RNA sequence: UGGAGGUGAUUUAAAUG
RNA sequence: GGUCGGGUCGAGCCUAGGCUCCGUGAGGGGGGAGAAGUCGUAACAAGGUAGCCGUAGGGGAACCUACGGCUCGAUCACCUCCU
RNA sequence: AUUCCGGUUGAUCCUGCCGGAGGCCACUGCUAUGGGGGUCCGACUAAGCCAUGCGAGUCAAGGGGGCGUCCCUUCUGGGACGCCACCGGCGGACGGCUCAGUAACACGUCGGUAACCUACCCUCGGGAGGGGGAUAACCCCGGGAAACUGGGGCUAAUCCCCCAUAGGCCUGGGGUACUGGAAGGUCCCCAGGCCGAAAGGGAGCCGUAAGGCUCCGCCCGAGGAUGGGCCGGCGGCCGAUUAGGUAGUUGGUGGGGUAACGGCCCACCAAGCCGAAGAUCGGUACGGGCCGUGAGAGCGGGAGCCCGGAGAUGGACACUGAGACACGGGUCCAGGCCCUACGGGGCGCAGCAGGCGCGAAACCUCCGCAAUGCGGGAAACCGCGACGGGGGGACCCCCAGUGCCGUGCCUCUGGCACGGCUUUUCCGGAGUGUAAAAAGCUCCGGGAAUAAGGGCUGGGCAAGGCCGGUGGCAGCCGCCGCGGUAAUACCGGCGGCCCGAGUGGUGGCCACUAUUAUUGGGCCUAAAGCGGCCGUAGCCGGGCCCGUAAGUCCCUGGCGAAAUCCCACGGCUCAACCGUGGG
């Protein structure tokens, strides 16, 4: 479904004529947008050479750390904008280097939820 | 190898270094995982059945081998797949005979008679260094070994020394440190099985490997890679080598 | 190649020479066309009937064509039914099915 | 690529019908009692090939060239074709006349274990020469010095015996 | 001895194997 | 595992548009062999009007004529330039 | 052998092409006694279609059962013993087959991964505490034409699920213990989170018992090994009667996804990227080691063996697993086909044999796991159309036979007559050989007995100026040329020549050919100097002095698998073939 293999195209700009078909090895995998909800969802993808990864699906908490190096486990309200996409903070979706807003300020995410499963953020002053 | 590993091995595409008669069958012993590589062991089936000829036929060479007839490195080894390397020592207690596994002046490897009291210790060289957990020193030698020092000791072991081992008990006996004036056995390449002294070292930028110079028993002067030069003694071998 | 016999005819040799070569048309088996091949010997013209499946192969000339005073003609008849076609104007053997 | 294939061992002549050169095969064949053209070709290119390796050992130079140098006039000594003094120059006088003479069959002629050529060659057909104790049925064998002198008629061969019918017709030539 | 150029002229008809 | 909503990916299928290819094809056109049914004699000797190139017009057919060019043109007389 | 010979004229010298003479490969006419060795035999057309049998299993020392023979007692039983299936574990991703697709990072070669995954194996450091659960087998009842498949009862595990601990991953703040050329890596201390182990199981003895003493095992961490993924530089076809091409296209910033880096995919910002040193498009084709030929320079090919790639009727897409989008496993569409009680259900030999079709073009529906190896098992072992052994075949190469000797006669090469000899080969036996057979090899008895063809015969080109037929008819002819009633050339007889278990025909590549020319060709009259000139890129460029060291030369480290080639020595009787060393 989704390929990750090789560019159809050279870079003159000519065509590729495929030589072989798609391996296994070469898949993707849905994206997790990663919403902000009252309460928190995951789960676990087995893969390549049985190995696990966390997928978080919808966050409702976050982990907060400041300059000094102490850290704080508080709720999120909702996400203030997001440079990746240009309608992600209308849909409250959370990825790295999202601007959020908690009930201690505003903070900048620090993870990658559809890897890690967690939100870690670094509090903007 | 379509979808998945390889477990055979034409003989035909054998190593380079094993006496093996390359034309007689179709099939070699495809040698299990283990201490050494590829290029540097063979496995004990050809030990057995080939090179001392103990046995006629692969059926009656596992016969041997299941009784525990056979120690390397002072272990029993029952595996006809398990493959024997450079500087191991093959024991024969029933016989009461030890050799030597080592490479020849062409490159092959061939089985060398020892004393009995010498098939107790083995030398290693110290291939890589680590720290580990606990704030302790592993050591991982050129037979993919492994051993453990504390962290007091860390300035008396570094890459390319020898450390020789009482085996199989594994307990440390000796360090032999790797610097001008020290003796060496060359393992591998062009200058194979030659053997001397160290004159100079030389390195070079951008991870391109180090070079060394050794002046042999007639004074001639001849190069070699570092990592090919093997420490066996400080001005004297303290192994019996050919 | 293999083909079948559709009409028997005579071509005029070229000058200097005088006299009637005797050959056949054939149509291959493999793709249909139709083309003109010698009958060597004396008397070959005989053992050939229409309808009968015949082997053809190359006459032999320059630049593997044509030969001799018989331009227009690049092959040749080797066996006639399965059979020789030497041995039949020799003799040593009989055509069969009449 | 292409796997291996087997070659002939012998040369063919560049031209079937040339006078000069039928007439001295003619002579040669009648004179060895070689069963046909082939085997008479095979000792040519015996001697051809083994020019051939003093023409380019000639103009050669280095380390290998000389230990080939002396391997090539050993080989050639062992064989019997050259004296024990020879040099290299001397590979380039060797005729086809030197070769036939070492043949198995001519040595058996020459020693007057036969009466003649052909029964020369029957006599090691059917098995009654023995060769350093063997038994070896191959008339073309090319015989080396060393063993020469100890060719005799095989120990359980008829001819084995002075009184024998045919062997003292052989001997009284 | 032998050569290279220029300008003038050319008195009917006459096919074929 | 069934039923419904939404998103997204997708072989196949349908219609139309444009190119491309094979198969037959009334009729038209030169090319090559054959051997002579026919009309003439254009090229070779000054070949009976020297031959040939470029362009243009004309004629049953080879061909003819006009302007400019070449010698890969015979004969006699005179003149010029050389060895 | 670093080679020539015939053909344009009444006769001559040239240019130039055609033919002859050599090697190798595929089909094929006629004809054939023996052995040995080898990497030979449905590749060319149809990666067309396939009846039947076989090509992948194994573990009883993981677990409850069924049944049988026996021992102690037995109302009942406990033991031991031996088969059966089922649950459970590992393997089935290798090996085998073919060359359709592909002009591409597919392949060769040198490097990189500090940007990655890895069941089985090796070393070292640690761990195995507490709970629960169903279900096959088995018994009751069944459905369906079949392929298949339903309900109830009962049961075990090295089966499955939870709790704890160890452990793992992400982010923020400090310290500097390690490797390395260089730390987004390793190690130590605080802090917020999420994920989260295990079978002390099995067998045998010393055990009165208690408990040891071995063997095979279970889980985590660090490193190696093995098998791979990804990336870069360099190298190897034809076409201009294909000149412009590209628009996720090229780069940047912010993310997602992946085992992992990446326009791999998105959002936003720019106008880049390739090209006459040939882009793009079209044609043909799996790449290499190697193979054919030639004095060499070169030219041509790349089926068979080894290494890499790809595919399983065509086109798409998933489940399990360490590893697959899986040839003898699953799904949809398309196209054929088989069985149906008509409701339904199945199958693609480019595995080994075997059949049909296609064609000029290719074998037995055999025997064995004894050897070499692979999977499984603690082991003894078991399975394997891989592999090994034979059967068929003018596949390639090596070594032989179809008689020998003496004395006479002839036309004296050779044939015939006498006298004698031999047994490779042939016929019948014993031994050895072999998994069993067969071949082969050593011996014994019989006996010259059982064994020669194909092409050519005017010149090139070795060999008849003889005889009988035919009469520009029939026929021959690579080329030049013969045949028109007195043919050395056609058909036949007798002679003769070449090669010989082979010898001729047809098609292809190299040579011939200095008719592709770097070595090494031509252009006044023979094919060929643009009608003339100016100039862009490219190629080619005057003398001296100083510097550099890219080209270039010399020395030395690491590489370019094996097989294939050359040499000596050694083992099969020698050889072909095979081994050990040098190149
Ligand atoms: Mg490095
Ligand atoms: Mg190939
Ligand atoms: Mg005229
Ligand atoms: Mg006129
Ligand atoms: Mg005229
Ligand atoms: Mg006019
Ligand atoms: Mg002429
Ligand atoms: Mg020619
Ligand atoms: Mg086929
Ligand atoms: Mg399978
Ligand atoms: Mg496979
Ligand atoms: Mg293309
Ligand atoms: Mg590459
Ligand atoms: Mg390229
Ligand atoms: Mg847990
Ligand atoms: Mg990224
Ligand atoms: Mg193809
Ligand atoms: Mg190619
Ligand atoms: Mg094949
Ligand atoms: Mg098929
Ligand atoms: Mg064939
Ligand atoms: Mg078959
Ligand atoms: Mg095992
Ligand atoms: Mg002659
Ligand atoms: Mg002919
Ligand atoms: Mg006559
Ligand atoms: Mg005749
Ligand atoms: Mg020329
Ligand atoms: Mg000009
Ligand atoms: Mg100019
Ligand atoms: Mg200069
Ligand atoms: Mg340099
Ligand atoms: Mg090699
Ligand atoms: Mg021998
Ligand atoms: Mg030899
Ligand atoms: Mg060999």
């Amino acid at each position: 479904a989704i390929w990750q293999g090789r560019s159809l195209r050279k870079p003159s700009g000519g065509r590729i004529v495929l030589a072989r078909k798609k391996r296994k090895r070469e898949l993707g995998r849905e994206p997790s947008n990663t919403r902000v909800a009252e309460q928190d969802k995951r789960k676990i993808i087995r893969t390549y050479g049985g190995n696990k990864k966390v997928r978080l699906t919808a966050a409702a908490y976050a982990n907060v750390f400041d300059k000094s190096g102490k850290g704080r486990k508080v709720r999120i309200i909702r996400v203030i904008e997001n440079p990746a996409n240009r309608q992600f903070a209308r849909r409250n979706i959370i990825t790295k280097g999202a601007i959020i807003e908690t009930e201690i300020g505003k903070a900048k995410v620090t993870s990658r939820p559809g890897q890690d499963g967690v939100v870690n953020a670094i509090l903007l002053e | 190898a379509r979808k998945g590993p390889k477990r055979h091995l034409k003989r035909l595409a054998a190593p380079t270094s094993w006496y093996i008669e390359r034309k007689a069958y179709k099939w070699a012993v495809r040698p299990r995982p283990g201490p050494h590589n590829m290029r540097t062991s063979i496995p004990l089936l050809y030990i057995v059945r080939d090179y001392l000829g103990y046995a006629k036929t692969a059926r009656e060479a596992r016969k041997i081998l299941n009784e525990g007839k056979f120690l390397v490195d002072g272990r029993v080894r029952k595996d006809y797949k398990f493959p024997v390397g450079i500087m191991d020592v093959v024991s024969i207690p029933e016989t009461g005979e030890h050799y030597r596994v080592l490479p020849n002046r062409i490159g092959k490897l061939i089985l060398h008679p020892i004393s009995e009291e010498e098939a107790n210790i083995k030398p290693l060289r110290i291939r890589n260094k680590r720290m580990v957990k606990g704030a302790k020193i592993q050591l991982n030698f050129h037979d993919g070994t492994n051993h453990l020092i504390p962290l007091s000791e860390k300035d008396n072991y570094f890459t390319s020394y020898t450390v020789l081992m009482k085996v199989p008990e594994r307990e440390i006996l000796e360090v032999l440190p790797f610097e001008k004036g020290a003796y060496v056995f060359v393992t591998q390449g062009k200058n194979v099985a030659r053997k001397g002294r160290i004159v100079e070292i030389k390195k070079f930028p951008m991870g391109w490997p180090d070079v060394v110079t050794i002046e042999d028993e007639e004074g001639e002067l001849f190069d070699t890679l570092k990592e090919y030069a093997f420490v066996v003694g400080r001005d004297k071998p303290r192994i019996s080598l050919p | 190649a293999r083909g079948i016999v559709l009409e028997k005819i005579a071509v005029e040799a070229k000058q200097p020479n005088s006299g009637m070569r005797k050959a056949v048309r054939v149509q291959l088996i493999k793709n249909g066309k139709v083309v003109t091949a010698f009958c060597p010997g004396d008397g070959a013209i005989k053992f050939i009937d229409e309808h009968d499946e015949v082997i053809i192969e190359g006459i032999g000339g320059p630049k593997g064509g044509s030969m001799g005073d018989i331009p227009g003609i690049r092959y040749k008849v080797v066996k006639v039914n399965r059979v020789s076609l030497k041995e039949l104007v020799k003799g040593r053997k009989e055509k069969p099915r009449r | 690529g292409d796997p291996k294939r087997q070659r002939k061992k012998y040369e063919t002549p560049p031209h079937p019908w040339i006078k000069e050169r039928l007439d001295r095969e003619r002579v040669l064949m009648d004179k060895y009692e070689l069963k046909n053209k082939k085997e008479l070709w095979k000792h040519e290119t015996q001697l051809k090939n083994f020019r051939r390796r003093a023409r380019r050992l000639l103009a050669a130079r280095g380390k290998q060239a000389e230990i080939e140098r002396e391997q090539l006039l050993a080989r050639l000594k062992r064989l019997g074709l050259l004296p024990e003094d020879a040099v290299l120059d001397d590979v380039l006088s060797l005729t086809i006349e030197d070769i036939l003479e070492r043949r198995l069959q001519t040595i058996v002629y020459k020693k007057g274990l036969a009466r003649t050529m052909r029964q020369a060659r029957q006599l090691i057909v059917h098995g009654h020469i023995e060769v350093n104790g063997q038994i070896i049925r191959s008339p073309s064998y090319l015989v080396l010095k060393e063993e020469e002198d100890t060719i005799t008629y095989a120990r359980t061969s008829p001819f084995a015996n002075p009184q024998h019918p045919e062997r003292m017709m052989i001997e009284k030539a």
